[PDB]
C-alpha cells in the first residue's frame, strides 16, 4: 500500500470529490477535517459526517461499483494521501 | 445551455417555476417572446415524449439509462397513455 502513495494539500473550502465524478483514487485523510455532504432537493443537505485523521475516504466506490457519493468540500488543512 | 440542462435537472422543481414565470410573463409582457405559438403543448410533448421513450426503455430493460432518466425529470407514475405500467 505504501509504495504507491501520492501526497496532496487542500486549502480549508475545496470541493475533493462529489457525485458528478466517478472513483478515480483512494484519498486516505491525514491530520485535517473535511466536511462530507450531500445533495437534497432543499438547499441541498448538510452535515452528513465529518472525517477525521487515522480514517478513510472514498472507499465503497472502489469496493463495490464506481461513483462517489456524498458530496465532500474540505473544512480544514489536511495532507491527504491518494492511491490509485 | 448545457450547464442550464444541467442544472435544470437538479433543480427540476426551480425550474418548473422558471418556465411558470417565463409563460406568465409572455400573458403579461405579450410584446416579448410571445409573438411566436402556443409553448404549453410543447413542454406536454416533451413529458409525454420521454414517458414514451422510458416506456421503450422498459423494454429494453436499460437499468442506468431508465434510473438516468427518471431522475432526469421524469414522473415514474406516468404509465403508458392507455395505462400499461
Amino acid at each position: 500500500i505504501v509504495i504507491r502513495l501520492h501526497e496532496e494539500y487542500f486549502l480549508p473550502g475545496e470541493v475533493i470529490t462529489e457525485q458528478g465524478n466517478v472513483v478515480d483514487h483512494l484519498y486516505f485523510v491525514c491530520e485535517g477535517l473535511l466536511e462530507a455532504l450531500v445533495t437534497k432537493t432543499d438547499g441541498s443537505e448538510e452535515s452528513v459526517t465529518l472525517l477525521g485523521p487515522h480514517t478513510s475516504f472514498g472507499d465503497i466506490s472502489i469496493i463495490c461499483n464506481i461513483s462517489q457519493p456524498f458530496t465532500v468540500r474540505v473544512c480544514e488543512l489536511c495532507h491527504l494521501l491518494r492511491l490509485d | 445551455k448545457q450547464s442550464f440542462s444541467n442544472i435544470l435537472e437538479i433543480y427540476f422543481h426551480d425550474g418548473r417555476t422558471i418556465l411558470n414565470n417565463i409563460m406568465e410573463e409572455k400573458e403579461s409582457n405579450d410584446r416579448i417572446k410571445k409573438l411566436e405559438s402556443d409553448i404549453v403543448i410543447h413542454i406536454g410533448k416533451q413529458e409525454a415524449e420521454l414517458a414514451l421513450k422510458v416506456n421503450s426503455a422498459a423494454f429494453q430493460g436499460d437499468f442506468y439509462q431508465l434510473k438516468s432518466l427518471i431522475r432526469s425529470g421524469a414522473d415514474p407514475n406516468k404509465t403508458d397513455y392507455d395505462g400499461r405500467s
